[PDB]
DNA sequence: AATCTTTCCCACAGT
DNA sequence: TTACTGTGGGAAAGA
């Protein structure tokens, strides 16, 4: 028994960052099948980021373990290594290898990334959709834990002329990549890097694709992207955007846009080019790995030819991140169901105060934490966990007091978690604040 | 304003061409406990807002006013709005002081505060209707009061930021005024199988339909009111393919599976990841529920 | 109008009992295939680790 | 039926 | 160069 002690997790969270760790991995909303024997990569391909300084530390909770667990009477580089495979809906693939390994060459705050570019459905699977499963454990044995993405669909072709796996929503997150002649090599996707808009050959970036309405802040409304609609790029991370833009579709290197395309919906894996709000003559482009602005040529009226690498395929990208922390050294087991919180609600008056978190993977084996203050949780559905607000005076003391008490509003807001009757915090994000009416 | 359009605030960046000391003293006194002093005006009430930007009736709403100060909430309350007052002004937590009423289920004020020409319909941060809420502490009579307004029955399946309606709520929660709760709404005006469709649209809200929540680990009473009154087709898939029996299957309710087994529901069909009810419970270890599928056909 | 000021409070209460009431019964039951659980994760999540080494003692053989 | 989707089929441009 | 392998376009087969 490892349970949490007040003390240890005010340990956690003071320096989160100093441990913590986040594992975050990005994928594509739908596939496209292969035929026969031939293999066509999942693209964008899943890949996986490893965040945080933790990963170094829980290196060493281990480094410190193999040796300090040795004892007795060049294998060591090896008993530290990230073992790691990613694998679908696999029933005849074996479960590609993510490489992770201390001997790979690099060619922010992110300690190592990974990509799983060979992945690929055959027709041999006859399912309609599927997720992807992670495995993470150390060289020396030691497991980490196991994974799996939201759903994806299969698709034999991407139509040329449901429909939130179709059609592209309002609020919903994309990638948006450019290729070359039947080959690979030179694959591009839009990414952010350092609060600036670029063009990576390594990775790719999800942004929400928000539907501009009306009026820095602005109006987004609900349904699905239209081609000639406002449409506003957020990147999901950083929160970093770029201006104004009209999606508009595109064959063959050329700009299709009559009146008879706003009765059309941005279809999946489709091409398409940002032609500005402004200059209706200039579209989103990348000039060899960094993005700019252009003034393709003209030629009709209810056409335009653009640059080569101005015209790309958006396709819908979700993405999970998960965050944990080993509040007393590495578990026996692994950590595998992790849970993940959705929102936070709250009903009833004072003594029928009541707090109500949504999610994922919810097991009983969790306690919710206000701040260093764990309540008498109730699992309902794995989906749902309530909880009784505890009592202001009971959170915070003269040692956690600048912490959790609001800077700002001089107010208290206290940073939930779900914990494992085992000591592992598993941080909501989200944070319970307390109206308070001093100073 | 409606549900449908947001406001997004974000940085931004441009892509070159080429390369060449207030404290309110009428407020914290409202918000106090007992002492009702200052001037009640229409500059009293109605233009001061503080951090939370709460005006008056909002704290007094705040039936927070411990130490307890019973029916002069009421009337503290009366008296600030028949001196002038938003009645339906919002705070920090876009909370209109009629939500935080129904939230310390003030039934009393809420009464003279909708009087007022207060609106419950304004959804706050949460993009909760005020009937949400009733059912969110699930308060029968705050509801079935509420229920009287053209306006609001209107507001009926509007759901909340986790794309939930009223009877989705109650479902959700149990107890012996629910099964009622729900005659209520259904009475009122509100189709029993609604799933997120006037949603299907964008915002990423949708799937399950009421007896999906309540199959989702037990609340039987409803299971049986919804199966059994008239109508949930047992066998409706989420935006994940699921049968209610599956959801409960999932989550391991032995009690509902038998129920919606014995009403003939569809045990056959399988979700998104061709998976099914057994295969579920059997994946989540629910032996128990696994041997009564095999116990079956 | 003039009609209550609290609400049935007892059935809020015989409601978060109910409820406390499967919480517990169901902390019991994951409690139960517990290691029945960390099992079928036990070893499926080595039988990488021995796919991984002989996969990775490839790399040992041919130098 | 009228059209879209699914399964083939195959040329191109790299290894 | 000959052999092999992704990908994109397009015909043909089904839905």
């Amino acid at each position: 028994v490892q349970s949490l002690t007040s003390d240890r997790m005010i340990d956690f969270l003071s320096n989160k960052e100093k441990y913590e760790c986040v594992i975050s991995i990005f994928h594509a909303k739908v596939a496209q099948k292969s035929y026969g024997n031939e293999k066509r990569f999942f693209c964008p391909p899943p890949c996986i980021y490893l965040i945080g300084q933790g990963w170094k530390l829980k290196k060493d909770r281990v480094a410190q373990l193999y040796k300090t667990l040795k004892a007795s009477a060049i294998h060591e580089q090896q008993a530290t290594e990230l073992v790691a495979y990613i694998g679908i809906g696999s029933d005849t693939s074996e479960r590609q290898q993510l490489d992770f390994s201390t001997g790979k060459v690099r060619h922010p705050n992110i300690y190592d990334y990974c990509a799983a570019k060979t992945l690929y459905i055959s027709d041999s699977d006859k399912r309609k959709y599927f997720d992807l499963n992670a495995q993470f454990f150390y060289g020396c044995g030691m497991e980490i834990g196991g994974f799996v993405s939201q759903r994806i669909k299969v698709i034999s072709k991407p139509s040329k002329k449901d429909c939130k796996y179709l059609c592209i929503a309002s609020g919903t997150k994309v990638a948006l990549f450019n290729r070359l002649r039947s080959q690979t090599v030179s694959t591009r996707y839009l990414h952010v890097e350092g609060n600036a808009f670029h063009a990576s050959s390594t990775k790719w970036g999800a942004f929400t694709i928000h539907l501009f309405d009306d009026e820095d802040n602005f109006a987004v409304r609900d349904g699905f992207v239209y081609y000639g609609s406002v449409v506003k790029l957020v990147d999901s991370v950083t929160g970093i955007a770029l201006p104004r833009l009209r999606i508009r579709k595109v064959d063959k290197q050329q700009v299709i846009l009559d009146a008879s395309c706003s009765e059309e919906p941005v279809s999946q894996l489709h091409k398409c080019a940002f032609q500005m709000i402004d200059n209706e003559l200039v579209y989103l482009c990348l000039s060899h790995d960094k993005i700019i602005q252009h003034q393709a040529t003209a030629i009709n009226e209810h056409r335009h030819q653009i640059n080569d690498g101005a015209a790309w395929t958006i396709i819908s990208t979700d993405k999970a991140e998960y965050r944990f922390f080993e509040a007393m050294g590495q578990v026996a087991n692994p950590i595998s169901p992790c849970p993940v919180v959705g929102s936070l609600e709250v009903d009833g008056h004072g003594e029928a105060s009541r707090v109500e978190l949504h999610g994922r993977d919810f097991k009983p084996n969790l306690k919710v934490w206000f701040g260093a203050t764990p309540v008498e949780t109730t699992f309902r559905s794995e989906e749902s966990l309530h909880c009784s607000i505890p009592p202001v005076s009971q959170v915070r003391n003269e040692q956690t007091h600048w912490m959790f008490t609001n800077r700002t509003t001089g107010d208290v807001e206290v940073p939930i978690s779900l914990v494992r009757d085992d000591g592992v915090v598993y941080s909501s994000g989200l944070t319970f604040s307390y109206k308070s009416l001093e100073r | 304003r409606t549900r449908k359009r947001r406001m997004i605030n974000a940085s931004v960046w441009m892509p070159p061409m080429e390369n060449e000391e207030s404290p309110i003293k009428l407020h914290t006194e409202a918000a106090g406990s007992y002492a009702i002093t200052e001037p009640i005006t229409r500059e009293s009430v109605n233009i001061i807002d503080p951090r939370h930007n709460r005006t008056v009736l909002h704290w007094i709403a705040s039936n927070s006013s411990a130490e307890k100060s019973e029916d002069l909430i009421v009337h503290e309350a009366k008296e600030c709005i028949a001196a002038g007052a938003d009645v339906n002004a919002m705070d920090c937590d876009e909370n209109t002081p009629l939500m935080l009423a129904v939230l310390a289920r003030r039934r009393r004020l809420v009464a003279y505060l909708m009087k007022a020409g207060a609106d419950p319909t304004i959804y706050n941060k949460s993009e909760r209707s005020a009937l949400h809420q009733a059912a969110a502490n699930r308060d029968f009579g705050m509801m079935v009061y509420m229920l009287n307004s053209t306006k609001l029955k209107g507001d009926i399946e509007e759901l909340d930021r986790n794309g939930m309606t009223a009877l989705m709520i109650v479902a959700h929660n149990e107890g012996r005024d629910q099964v009622a709760s729900a005659k209520l709404l259904v009475e009122k005006g509100a189709k029993v199988d609604y799933d997120g469709a006037a949603r299907k649209d964008s915002e990423k809200y949708k799937g399950r339909t009421a007896l999906h929540y309540a199959a989702q680990v037990s609340n039987m009473p409803i299971v049986k009111y919804l199966v059994g009154e008239k109508g949930s087709n047992k066998d409706k898939q989420d935006e994940d393919g699921k049968t209610p029996i599956m959801l409960a299957a999932q989550e391991g309710r032995i009690e509902v599976v038998m129920y919606l087994i014995q009403q003939g529901a569809s045990v056959e069909a399988v979700d998104a990841t061709d998976h099914t009810a057994r295969q579920l419970a059997q994946a989540n270890n629910h032996h128990n529920i696994v041997d009564i599928f095999d116990r079956c056909r | 109008e003039d009609e209550p000021t609290i609400g049935d409070l007892n059935a809020f209460h015989s409601g978060e009992e109910l409820h406390r009431q499967r919480s517990e019964l169901a902390r019991a039951n994951y409690e139960k295939a517990r290691p029945e659980m960390i099992a079928n994760q036990r070893a499926v999540t080595a039988h990488l680790f021995n796919r991984y080494t002989e996969d990775e003692e490839r790399k040992r053989v041919e130098q």
